[PDB]
Protein backbone atom coordinates (compact mmCIF):
# COMPACT_ATOMS: atom_id res chain seq x y z
CA UNK A 1 0.00 0.00 0.00
CA UNK A 2 3.06 2.19 -0.90
CA UNK A 3 2.91 5.88 -2.10
CA UNK A 4 5.16 7.93 -4.64
CA UNK A 5 4.52 11.66 -4.24
CA UNK A 6 5.17 13.96 -7.08
CA UNK A 7 6.39 17.48 -6.55
CA UNK A 8 4.64 18.76 -9.38
CA UNK A 9 3.54 18.29 -13.17
CA UNK A 10 5.12 20.89 -14.65
CA UNK A 11 5.32 19.48 -18.58
CA UNK A 12 2.54 17.42 -19.76
CA UNK A 13 3.70 13.92 -20.13
CA UNK A 14 2.47 10.45 -20.40
CA UNK A 15 3.29 8.48 -17.29
CA UNK A 16 3.47 4.70 -16.75
CA UNK A 17 3.22 2.73 -13.50
CA UNK A 18 3.94 -1.27 -14.28
CA UNK A 19 1.64 -2.12 -17.18
CA UNK A 20 -0.69 1.06 -16.72
CA UNK A 21 -0.41 4.40 -17.95
CA UNK A 22 -2.09 8.04 -18.06
CA UNK A 23 -1.82 11.59 -19.35
CA UNK A 24 -1.00 14.61 -17.29
CA UNK A 25 -1.30 18.26 -18.79
CA UNK A 26 1.38 20.98 -17.67
CA UNK A 27 0.70 22.37 -14.26
CA UNK A 28 -2.34 19.71 -14.07
CA UNK A 29 -2.57 19.59 -9.59
CA UNK A 30 -0.89 16.07 -10.27
CA UNK A 31 0.68 14.80 -7.03
CA UNK A 32 1.55 10.94 -7.64
CA UNK A 33 0.38 8.00 -6.98
CA UNK A 34 -0.87 5.36 -4.01
CA UNK A 35 -2.08 2.28 -3.40
CA UNK A 36 1.35 0.56 -5.25
CA UNK A 37 1.42 -2.91 -4.42
CA UNK A 38 4.56 -4.05 -1.92
CA UNK A 39 6.15 -7.60 -2.75
CA UNK A 40 6.78 -6.83 -6.35
CA UNK A 41 9.32 -4.10 -8.13
CA UNK A 42 7.84 -1.95 -9.94
CA UNK A 43 8.90 0.96 -13.23
CA UNK A 44 7.45 4.40 -13.56
CA UNK A 45 8.40 5.79 -17.07
CA UNK A 46 7.62 8.85 -19.08
CA UNK A 47 7.37 10.21 -22.47
CA UNK A 48 6.66 13.69 -22.41
CA UNK A 49 4.10 15.08 -25.07
CA UNK A 50 6.28 17.37 -26.86
CA UNK A 51 8.87 14.63 -27.55
CA UNK A 52 7.40 11.08 -28.57
CA UNK A 53 10.84 9.91 -29.93
CA UNK A 54 12.18 9.04 -26.50
CA UNK A 55 10.92 7.31 -22.72
CA UNK A 56 12.89 7.19 -19.97
CA UNK A 57 11.81 5.85 -15.75
CA UNK A 58 12.91 3.49 -12.89
CA UNK A 59 12.65 0.78 -11.28
CA UNK A 60 12.06 0.41 -7.52
CA UNK A 61 10.59 -1.43 -4.56
CA UNK A 62 9.11 0.85 -2.12
CA UNK A 63 10.44 -1.26 0.94
CA UNK A 64 13.58 0.18 0.03
CA UNK A 65 12.88 3.29 0.98
CA UNK A 66 10.88 6.69 0.75
CA UNK A 67 10.47 7.95 -3.15
CA UNK A 68 9.26 10.62 -4.97
CA UNK A 69 9.32 12.50 -8.56
CA UNK A 70 10.49 15.72 -8.57
CA UNK A 71 10.88 18.18 -12.22
CA UNK A 72 14.06 19.45 -12.59
CA UNK A 73 14.18 22.11 -15.19
CA UNK A 74 17.33 22.56 -15.67
CA UNK A 75 17.95 18.46 -16.73
CA UNK A 76 14.37 18.69 -18.56
CA UNK A 77 12.98 15.44 -17.32
CA UNK A 78 11.54 13.92 -14.20
CA UNK A 79 13.57 12.56 -11.33
CA UNK A 80 13.50 9.67 -8.96
CA UNK A 81 14.70 10.95 -5.73
CA UNK A 82 14.75 9.10 -1.80
CA UNK A 83 13.39 11.55 1.12
CA UNK A 84 15.23 10.34 4.10
CA UNK A 85 13.18 12.24 6.76
CA UNK A 86 10.28 9.65 7.35
CA UNK A 87 8.18 12.03 8.84
CA UNK A 88 8.30 14.31 6.32
CA UNK A 89 7.56 12.23 3.95
CA UNK A 90 4.54 10.49 5.75
CA UNK A 91 3.05 14.27 6.87
CA UNK A 92 3.25 15.07 2.36
CA UNK A 93 1.72 11.97 1.46
CA UNK A 94 -1.17 12.77 4.31
CA UNK A 95 -1.78 15.92 2.98
CA UNK A 96 -1.99 15.09 -0.95
CA UNK A 97 -4.24 11.74 -0.48
CA UNK A 98 -6.77 14.07 1.90
CA UNK A 99 -6.80 16.32 -1.22
CA UNK A 100 -6.76 13.43 -3.58
CA UNK A 101 -4.40 14.80 -6.14
CA UNK A 102 -2.74 10.81 -6.56
CA UNK A 103 -3.99 8.06 -9.04
CA UNK A 104 -4.52 4.94 -7.20
CA UNK A 105 -2.51 2.15 -8.88
CA UNK A 106 -5.64 0.18 -10.91
CA UNK A 107 -4.54 -3.18 -10.25
CA UNK A 108 -7.74 -5.42 -10.56
CA UNK A 109 -7.80 -8.26 -8.25
CA UNK A 110 -8.21 -11.35 -10.21
CA UNK A 111 -5.37 -9.66 -12.27
CA UNK A 112 -1.76 -11.71 -12.08
CA UNK A 113 -0.42 -10.22 -15.05
CA UNK A 114 2.20 -7.86 -13.05
CA UNK A 115 3.35 -10.80 -10.79
CA UNK A 116 3.67 -12.89 -13.60
CA UNK A 117 5.92 -11.09 -15.83
CA UNK A 118 8.32 -10.13 -12.62
CA UNK A 119 8.11 -13.20 -10.74
CA UNK A 120 12.18 -13.94 -10.46
CA UNK A 121 12.90 -9.74 -11.40
CA UNK A 122 14.58 -8.62 -7.54
CA UNK A 123 15.69 -4.69 -7.04
CA UNK A 124 19.44 -6.20 -5.56
CA UNK A 125 19.73 -8.22 -9.27
CA UNK A 126 18.34 -4.52 -11.61
CA UNK A 127 21.31 -2.81 -9.41
CA UNK A 128 23.77 -4.65 -10.46
CA UNK A 129 22.61 -4.64 -14.37
CA UNK A 130 22.00 -0.92 -14.18
CA UNK A 131 25.29 0.93 -11.66
CA UNK A 132 24.26 3.89 -9.92
CA UNK A 133 25.31 2.29 -6.18
CA UNK A 134 24.40 5.99 -4.77
CA UNK A 135 20.91 5.45 -5.10
CA UNK A 136 18.35 2.33 -4.15
CA UNK A 137 16.35 3.19 -7.79
CA UNK A 138 17.73 2.50 -11.53
CA UNK A 139 17.41 4.87 -14.24
CA UNK A 140 16.60 3.23 -17.73
CA UNK A 141 15.38 5.34 -21.01
CA UNK A 142 14.85 4.08 -25.17
CA UNK A 143 18.77 5.01 -25.79
CA UNK A 144 20.77 3.27 -23.60
CA UNK A 145 23.35 0.66 -24.64
CA UNK A 146 24.56 -2.74 -23.59
CA UNK A 147 28.02 -3.74 -22.64
CA UNK A 148 27.27 -6.33 -25.66
CA UNK A 149 26.83 -3.37 -27.85
CA UNK A 150 29.80 -1.12 -27.13
CA UNK A 151 31.98 -4.17 -27.73
CA UNK A 152 30.87 -4.06 -31.00
CA UNK A 153 30.63 3.87 -25.73
CA UNK A 154 30.19 5.31 -22.15
CA UNK A 155 30.09 2.68 -19.75
CA UNK A 156 28.79 4.52 -16.49
CA UNK A 157 25.39 4.66 -18.31
CA UNK A 158 24.72 1.10 -20.09
CA UNK A 159 22.93 -2.04 -18.97
CA UNK A 160 25.46 -4.59 -17.83
CA UNK A 161 23.79 -7.69 -19.01
CA UNK A 162 25.20 -11.00 -19.06
CA UNK A 163 27.38 -11.82 -22.56
CA UNK A 164 25.90 -14.35 -24.11
CA UNK A 165 27.59 -14.95 -27.50
CA UNK A 166 27.12 -18.45 -29.58
CA UNK A 167 30.56 -17.89 -31.42
CA UNK A 168 32.79 -17.17 -28.31
CA UNK A 169 35.53 -19.82 -26.95
CA UNK A 170 33.12 -19.08 -23.58
CA UNK A 171 30.42 -21.05 -25.19
CA UNK A 172 32.40 -23.67 -27.37
CA UNK A 173 34.72 -26.63 -25.67
CA UNK A 174 37.95 -27.01 -27.46
CA UNK A 175 37.33 -30.55 -29.39
CA UNK A 176 33.72 -29.70 -28.82
CA UNK A 177 33.04 -27.66 -31.08
CA UNK A 178 30.13 -28.88 -33.60
CA UNK A 179 28.64 -30.68 -30.24
CA UNK A 180 28.65 -27.47 -28.14
CA UNK A 181 27.68 -25.24 -31.21
CA UNK A 182 24.97 -27.34 -32.48
CA UNK A 183 23.87 -28.77 -28.80
CA UNK A 184 24.23 -25.37 -26.34
CA UNK A 185 23.51 -27.60 -23.07
CA UNK A 186 27.09 -27.05 -22.02
CA UNK A 187 26.82 -23.33 -22.27
CA UNK A 188 23.43 -22.89 -20.69
CA UNK A 189 23.69 -25.43 -18.04
CA UNK A 190 27.26 -25.18 -17.16
CA UNK A 191 28.89 -21.83 -17.94
CA UNK A 192 25.47 -19.76 -17.41
CA UNK A 193 23.50 -21.59 -14.93
CA UNK A 194 25.95 -22.92 -12.86
CA UNK A 195 28.72 -20.74 -13.40
CA UNK A 196 27.23 -17.12 -13.62
CA UNK A 197 23.50 -17.38 -12.93
CA UNK A 198 24.23 -19.86 -9.95
CA UNK A 199 20.67 -20.69 -10.42
CA UNK A 200 17.44 -20.86 -12.75
CA UNK A 201 15.61 -17.79 -10.87
CA UNK A 202 18.52 -15.32 -11.69
CA UNK A 203 18.76 -16.22 -15.43
CA UNK A 204 14.55 -15.93 -15.62
CA UNK A 205 15.17 -12.71 -13.65
CA UNK A 206 17.52 -11.12 -15.87
CA UNK A 207 14.98 -12.50 -18.83
CA UNK A 208 12.22 -10.70 -17.39
CA UNK A 209 13.74 -7.49 -16.51
CA UNK A 210 15.57 -7.65 -20.42
CA UNK A 211 11.61 -7.87 -22.11
CA UNK A 212 10.20 -5.38 -19.38
CA UNK A 213 12.60 -2.76 -20.55
CA UNK A 214 12.46 -3.51 -24.66
CA UNK A 215 8.46 -3.16 -24.02
CA UNK A 216 8.81 0.20 -21.53
CA UNK A 217 11.22 2.37 -23.32
CA UNK A 218 12.01 0.74 -26.49
CA UNK A 219 15.23 -0.04 -25.71
CA UNK A 220 16.66 -2.21 -28.82
CA UNK A 221 19.86 -3.75 -26.66
CA UNK A 222 16.82 -5.20 -24.07
CA UNK A 223 15.47 -7.02 -26.82
CA UNK A 224 18.48 -8.67 -28.02
CA UNK A 225 19.33 -10.02 -24.78
CA UNK A 226 15.35 -11.08 -24.16
CA UNK A 227 15.71 -13.40 -27.25
CA UNK A 228 19.38 -14.07 -26.58
CA UNK A 229 18.48 -15.76 -23.51
CA UNK A 230 14.87 -17.45 -24.65
CA UNK A 231 17.23 -18.86 -27.71
CA UNK A 232 20.11 -20.33 -25.70
CA UNK A 233 17.12 -22.54 -23.58
CA UNK A 234 15.64 -23.30 -26.87
CA UNK A 235 19.12 -24.44 -28.60
CA UNK A 236 19.95 -26.86 -24.95
CA UNK A 237 19.01 -30.80 -25.98
CA UNK A 238 18.95 -30.99 -21.51
CA UNK A 239 17.01 -28.54 -19.90
CA UNK A 240 15.65 -29.27 -16.31
CA UNK A 241 11.73 -30.05 -17.06
CA UNK A 242 10.74 -27.58 -14.52
CA UNK A 243 12.91 -24.86 -16.25
CA UNK A 244 11.16 -25.39 -19.53
CA UNK A 245 7.44 -25.43 -17.65
CA UNK A 246 8.88 -22.23 -16.23
CA UNK A 247 9.96 -20.24 -19.20
CA UNK A 248 6.75 -21.78 -20.99
CA UNK A 249 4.90 -19.92 -18.88
CA UNK A 250 7.38 -16.76 -18.35
CA UNK A 251 6.85 -16.29 -22.06
CA UNK A 252 3.50 -16.34 -22.36
CA UNK A 253 2.47 -13.87 -20.14
CA UNK A 254 5.23 -11.49 -21.88
CA UNK A 255 3.35 -12.60 -25.59
CA UNK A 256 0.58 -11.96 -24.00
CA UNK A 257 0.79 -8.30 -22.74
CA UNK A 258 3.03 -7.21 -25.76
CA UNK A 259 1.09 -4.39 -27.76
CA UNK A 260 -0.58 -6.12 -30.90
CA UNK A 261 0.86 -3.17 -32.96
CA UNK A 262 4.90 -3.21 -31.97
CA UNK A 263 4.79 -7.57 -32.39
CA UNK A 264 6.87 -6.47 -35.62
CA UNK A 265 9.66 -4.15 -33.82
CA UNK A 266 9.87 -6.46 -30.28
CA UNK A 267 9.70 -10.09 -31.91
CA UNK A 268 12.60 -11.45 -33.64
CA UNK A 269 10.78 -13.52 -37.01
CA UNK A 270 14.02 -15.80 -37.27
CA UNK A 271 14.59 -16.62 -33.21
CA UNK A 272 10.98 -17.48 -32.71
CA UNK A 273 10.37 -19.34 -35.72
CA UNK A 274 13.66 -21.52 -34.54
CA UNK A 275 12.40 -21.81 -30.89
CA UNK A 276 8.37 -22.98 -31.83
CA UNK A 277 9.34 -25.27 -35.11
CA UNK A 278 13.32 -26.14 -35.33
CA UNK A 279 14.95 -26.32 -31.78
CA UNK A 280 15.22 -28.79 -29.42
CA UNK A 281 12.25 -27.08 -27.20
CA UNK A 282 9.92 -26.94 -30.51
CA UNK A 283 7.36 -29.15 -28.62
CA UNK A 284 7.88 -27.84 -24.87
CA UNK A 285 6.60 -24.48 -25.02
CA UNK A 286 2.85 -25.24 -25.45
CA UNK A 287 0.94 -22.27 -23.70
CA UNK A 288 4.04 -19.75 -25.47
CA UNK A 289 3.59 -21.87 -29.47
CA UNK A 290 -0.42 -21.13 -28.82
CA UNK A 291 -0.63 -17.74 -27.84
CA UNK A 292 1.78 -16.99 -30.51
CA UNK A 293 0.08 -18.74 -33.63
CA UNK A 294 -3.27 -17.34 -32.26
CA UNK A 295 -1.93 -13.55 -31.90
CA UNK A 296 0.49 -13.51 -34.13
CA UNK A 297 0.13 -15.78 -36.93
CA UNK A 298 1.88 -13.66 -39.57
CA UNK A 299 5.28 -13.39 -38.00
CA UNK A 300 5.29 -16.98 -38.23
CA UNK B 1 33.17 -9.08 -46.66
CA UNK B 2 31.85 -11.56 -49.99
CA UNK B 3 35.19 -11.72 -52.59
CA UNK B 4 33.42 -11.01 -56.24
CA UNK B 5 34.51 -10.20 -59.47
CA UNK B 6 34.88 -5.96 -57.87
CA UNK B 7 37.85 -7.28 -55.68
CA UNK B 8 38.94 -10.28 -58.08
CA UNK B 9 43.01 -8.50 -57.76
CA UNK B 10 43.18 -9.36 -54.58
CA UNK B 11 43.55 -12.73 -54.75
CA UNK B 12 47.15 -12.51 -55.67
CA UNK B 13 48.44 -9.99 -53.40
CA UNK B 14 51.15 -10.64 -50.58
CA UNK B 15 48.71 -11.26 -48.28
CA UNK B 16 48.75 -14.85 -47.58
CA UNK B 17 45.09 -16.35 -48.22
CA UNK B 18 43.63 -20.11 -48.80
CA UNK B 19 40.49 -21.26 -50.64
CA UNK B 20 38.90 -23.81 -48.92
CA UNK B 21 36.29 -26.77 -51.20
CA UNK B 22 34.28 -28.86 -49.30
CA UNK B 23 32.30 -30.69 -52.47
CA UNK B 24 34.58 -33.58 -52.76
CA UNK B 25 34.37 -34.16 -48.24
CA UNK B 26 31.75 -36.84 -48.25
CA UNK B 27 31.12 -38.95 -51.66
CA UNK B 28 28.90 -41.72 -51.82
CA UNK B 29 27.43 -44.20 -54.60
CA UNK B 30 23.70 -44.79 -54.48
CA UNK B 31 22.76 -48.69 -55.10
CA UNK B 32 19.68 -50.68 -54.35
CA UNK B 33 19.66 -53.33 -52.13
CA UNK B 34 18.12 -57.23 -51.86
CA UNK B 35 15.25 -55.98 -50.73
CA UNK B 36 14.42 -53.17 -53.15
CA UNK B 37 15.52 -50.38 -51.11
CA UNK B 38 18.04 -47.97 -51.54
CA UNK B 39 21.50 -47.36 -49.69
CA UNK B 40 24.53 -45.49 -49.82
CA UNK B 41 28.03 -46.65 -49.64
CA UNK B 42 30.55 -44.38 -48.99
CA UNK B 43 33.78 -43.75 -51.27
CA UNK B 44 37.09 -41.88 -50.37
CA UNK B 45 36.94 -37.97 -50.57
CA UNK B 46 39.14 -34.65 -50.13
CA UNK B 47 39.49 -31.49 -48.93
CA UNK B 48 40.43 -29.11 -51.54
CA UNK B 49 42.69 -25.79 -49.91
CA UNK B 50 44.50 -24.08 -52.03
CA UNK B 51 46.92 -21.02 -52.20
CA UNK B 52 45.68 -19.23 -55.32
CA UNK B 53 49.17 -16.69 -55.09
CA UNK B 54 51.70 -19.98 -55.49
CA UNK B 55 49.32 -22.74 -56.35
CA UNK B 56 50.15 -24.61 -53.48
CA UNK B 57 47.44 -27.37 -52.84
CA UNK B 58 46.61 -28.90 -49.69
CA UNK B 59 44.79 -32.07 -50.27
CA UNK B 60 43.71 -33.66 -47.08
CA UNK B 61 41.58 -37.50 -48.06
CA UNK B 62 39.21 -38.17 -45.91
CA UNK B 63 39.10 -41.83 -45.67
CA UNK B 64 35.64 -43.72 -45.24
CA UNK B 65 36.58 -45.07 -41.79
CA UNK B 66 35.65 -41.22 -40.64
CA UNK B 67 32.10 -42.19 -41.19
CA UNK B 68 31.92 -45.51 -39.46
CA UNK B 69 29.36 -45.17 -36.49
CA UNK B 70 28.24 -41.42 -37.23
CA UNK B 71 24.63 -40.03 -38.58
CA UNK B 72 24.30 -36.97 -39.74
CA UNK B 73 27.41 -36.94 -42.88
CA UNK B 74 26.33 -34.26 -45.06
CA UNK B 75 26.55 -32.30 -42.24
CA UNK B 76 29.58 -33.79 -40.14
CA UNK B 77 31.31 -33.58 -43.42
CA UNK B 78 31.21 -29.93 -42.64
CA UNK B 79 32.18 -30.03 -39.27
CA UNK B 80 35.16 -32.63 -40.21
CA UNK B 81 36.49 -29.88 -43.07
CA UNK B 82 36.60 -26.93 -40.41
CA UNK B 83 38.44 -29.10 -38.03
CA UNK B 84 40.84 -30.52 -40.73
CA UNK B 85 41.83 -26.84 -41.92
CA UNK B 86 41.98 -25.88 -38.40
CA UNK B 87 44.31 -28.45 -37.94
CA UNK B 88 45.88 -27.64 -41.00
CA UNK B 89 46.15 -23.59 -39.61
CA UNK B 90 48.02 -24.77 -36.31
CA UNK B 91 50.74 -27.20 -38.32
CA UNK B 92 51.83 -24.18 -40.45
CA UNK B 93 54.99 -21.72 -38.95
CA UNK B 94 53.02 -17.91 -38.10
CA UNK B 95 54.84 -16.72 -40.42
CA UNK B 96 52.69 -18.99 -43.55
CA UNK B 97 49.41 -18.88 -41.87
CA UNK B 98 46.91 -17.39 -43.91
CA UNK B 99 45.31 -14.09 -43.00
CA UNK B 100 42.05 -14.82 -44.90
CA UNK B 101 39.80 -18.37 -45.59
CA UNK B 102 37.81 -18.06 -48.57
CA UNK B 103 34.64 -20.95 -48.36
CA UNK B 104 33.59 -21.82 -51.46
CA UNK B 105 29.91 -22.40 -49.50
CA UNK B 106 28.28 -20.68 -47.52
CA UNK B 107 27.61 -23.83 -45.49
CA UNK B 108 31.06 -23.46 -44.58
CA UNK B 109 31.08 -20.20 -42.48
CA UNK B 110 29.84 -21.16 -39.52
CA UNK B 111 31.74 -24.93 -38.61
CA UNK B 112 35.04 -22.86 -40.18
CA UNK B 113 34.52 -19.63 -37.72
CA UNK B 114 33.95 -21.75 -34.74
CA UNK B 115 37.46 -23.98 -35.20
CA UNK B 116 39.07 -20.82 -36.07
CA UNK B 117 37.76 -19.30 -32.61
CA UNK B 118 41.62 -19.11 -31.28
CA UNK B 119 41.97 -17.11 -34.97
CA UNK B 120 39.80 -13.64 -34.27
CA UNK B 121 42.62 -11.84 -36.72
CA UNK B 122 42.38 -14.81 -39.65
CA UNK B 123 39.30 -13.27 -41.40
CA UNK B 124 36.44 -16.77 -42.83
CA UNK B 125 35.12 -15.04 -45.76
CA UNK B 126 32.47 -16.29 -48.12
CA UNK B 127 32.93 -15.58 -52.29
CA UNK B 128 29.80 -14.52 -54.83
CA UNK B 129 32.38 -16.62 -57.49
CA UNK B 130 30.88 -19.81 -58.89
CA UNK B 131 34.75 -22.09 -58.56
CA UNK B 132 34.35 -25.30 -60.73
CA UNK B 133 36.84 -26.92 -57.71
CA UNK B 134 34.25 -30.22 -57.27
CA UNK B 135 36.44 -30.98 -60.47
CA UNK B 136 39.39 -31.25 -58.68
CA UNK B 137 38.34 -35.32 -59.10
CA UNK B 138 38.66 -35.21 -62.62
CA UNK B 139 42.74 -34.96 -62.53
CA UNK B 140 43.62 -37.77 -62.94
CA UNK B 141 46.53 -37.86 -60.34
CA UNK B 142 44.61 -36.42 -57.60
CA UNK B 143 41.69 -39.00 -57.97
CA UNK B 144 44.68 -41.52 -57.78
CA UNK B 145 45.55 -40.59 -54.78
CA UNK B 146 42.45 -40.28 -52.72
CA UNK B 147 41.01 -43.46 -54.24
CA UNK B 148 44.04 -45.58 -53.42
CA UNK B 149 44.00 -44.34 -49.89
CA UNK B 150 44.09 -46.87 -46.94
CA UNK B 151 44.21 -44.16 -44.02
CA UNK B 152 43.69 -40.49 -43.58
CA UNK B 153 46.76 -38.61 -45.60
CA UNK B 154 47.60 -35.29 -46.13
CA UNK B 155 49.21 -35.30 -50.36
CA UNK B 156 50.62 -31.67 -51.32
CA UNK B 157 50.49 -30.70 -55.02
CA UNK B 158 51.79 -27.22 -56.78
CA UNK B 159 48.13 -27.25 -59.12
CA UNK B 160 50.09 -24.92 -61.37
CA UNK B 161 52.75 -27.10 -62.21
CA UNK B 162 55.50 -24.42 -63.25
CA UNK B 163 53.44 -22.29 -64.84
CA UNK B 164 54.81 -19.46 -62.28
CA UNK B 165 57.81 -19.64 -64.15
CA UNK B 166 56.25 -18.40 -66.75
CA UNK B 167 52.88 -16.56 -66.37
CA UNK B 168 51.66 -14.31 -63.41
CA UNK B 169 49.57 -15.91 -61.09
CA UNK B 170 46.36 -14.08 -61.77
CA UNK B 171 47.04 -15.77 -65.10
CA UNK B 172 47.54 -18.98 -63.93
CA UNK B 173 44.48 -19.17 -61.60
CA UNK B 174 42.34 -17.90 -64.82
CA UNK B 175 43.75 -21.13 -66.48
CA UNK B 176 43.22 -23.22 -63.98
CA UNK B 177 39.31 -21.84 -63.77
CA UNK B 178 39.11 -22.61 -67.42
CA UNK B 179 40.42 -25.80 -67.30
CA UNK B 180 38.15 -27.19 -64.34
CA UNK B 181 35.24 -25.26 -65.99
CA UNK B 182 35.68 -27.29 -68.67
CA UNK B 183 36.33 -30.68 -66.71
CA UNK B 184 33.08 -29.77 -64.87
CA UNK B 185 30.84 -29.22 -68.46
CA UNK B 186 31.83 -32.24 -70.11
CA UNK B 187 35.19 -34.18 -68.93
CA UNK B 188 35.46 -37.09 -71.78
CA UNK B 189 35.59 -33.95 -74.17
CA UNK B 190 37.80 -31.94 -71.81
CA UNK B 191 39.80 -34.96 -70.84
CA UNK B 192 40.49 -35.65 -74.77
CA UNK B 193 41.38 -32.07 -75.52
CA UNK B 194 44.16 -32.14 -73.01
CA UNK B 195 45.42 -35.80 -73.78
CA UNK B 196 44.72 -36.48 -77.87
CA UNK B 197 48.43 -35.45 -79.05
CA UNK B 198 50.90 -38.11 -77.13
CA UNK B 199 54.21 -36.14 -77.95
CA UNK B 200 53.20 -33.64 -75.36
CA UNK B 201 53.21 -36.01 -72.09
CA UNK B 202 52.63 -35.40 -67.84
CA UNK B 203 55.82 -34.69 -66.17
CA UNK B 204 56.17 -37.62 -63.50
CA UNK B 205 56.05 -34.48 -60.70
CA UNK B 206 53.09 -32.84 -62.56
CA UNK B 207 49.17 -32.78 -63.22
CA UNK B 208 48.64 -31.35 -66.36
CA UNK B 209 50.93 -31.91 -70.04
CA UNK B 210 53.97 -30.04 -71.06
CA UNK B 211 52.26 -27.25 -73.59
CA UNK B 212 54.51 -24.94 -74.96
CA UNK B 213 53.22 -21.28 -74.54
CA UNK B 214 51.48 -21.33 -78.36
CA UNK B 215 49.90 -24.84 -77.24
CA UNK B 216 48.41 -23.43 -74.24
CA UNK B 217 46.60 -20.78 -76.42
CA UNK B 218 45.24 -23.35 -78.44
CA UNK B 219 43.90 -25.72 -75.49
CA UNK B 220 42.49 -23.02 -73.97
CA UNK B 221 40.33 -21.90 -77.43
CA UNK B 222 39.53 -25.30 -77.50
CA UNK B 223 37.98 -25.18 -73.39
CA UNK B 224 36.24 -21.81 -74.39
CA UNK B 225 34.50 -23.61 -77.45
CA UNK B 226 33.60 -26.64 -75.29
CA UNK B 227 32.30 -24.21 -72.51
CA UNK B 228 29.73 -22.21 -74.59
CA UNK B 229 28.54 -25.39 -76.81
CA UNK B 230 27.40 -27.12 -73.73
CA UNK B 231 25.34 -23.48 -72.75
CA UNK B 232 23.83 -23.37 -76.17
CA UNK B 233 22.22 -27.01 -75.74
CA UNK B 234 21.49 -26.35 -71.88
CA UNK B 235 19.60 -23.29 -72.48
CA UNK B 236 18.12 -24.29 -76.38
CA UNK B 237 20.05 -20.72 -76.90
O1 LIG C 1 12.87 -0.72 -31.72
C1 LIG C 1 12.00 -0.81 -30.85
N1 LIG C 1 11.01 0.12 -30.70
N2 LIG C 1 10.07 -0.01 -29.70
C2 LIG C 1 9.39 1.05 -29.43
C3 LIG C 1 8.45 1.10 -28.32
C4 LIG C 1 7.68 2.21 -27.92
C5 LIG C 1 6.98 2.01 -26.67
C6 LIG C 1 7.24 0.77 -26.16
S1 LIG C 1 8.29 -0.19 -27.21
C7 LIG C 1 11.98 -1.94 -29.87
C8 LIG C 1 13.23 -2.17 -29.06
C9 LIG C 1 12.88 -3.12 -30.14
Amino acid sequence: MNTVPFTSAPIEVTIGIDQYSFNVKENQPFHGIKDIPIGHVHVIHFQHADNSSMRYGYWFDCRMGNFYIQYDPKDGLYKMMEERDGAKFENIVHNFKERQMMVSYPKIDEDDTWYNLTEFVQMDKIRKIVRKDENQFSYVDSSMTTVQENELSDPAHSLNYTVINFKSREAIRPGHEMEDFLDKSYYLNTVMLQGIFKNSSNYFGELQFAFLNAMFFGNYGSSLQWHAMIELICSSATVPKHMLDKLDEILYYQIKTLPEQYSDILLNERVWNICLYSSFQKNSLHNTEKIMENKYPELL
Amino acid sequence: GAMNSSNYAELFNNDIKLFVDDTNVYRVTVHKTFEGNVATKAINGCIFTLNPKTGHLFLKIIHTSVWAGQKRLSQLAKWKTAEEVSALVRSLPKEEQPKQIIVTRKAMLDPLEVHMLDFPNIAIRPTELRLPFSAAMSIDKLSDVVMKATEPQMVLFNIYDDWLDRISSYTAFSRLTLLLRALKTNEESAKMILLSDPTITIKSYHLWPSFTDEQWITIESQMRDLILTEYGRKYNV
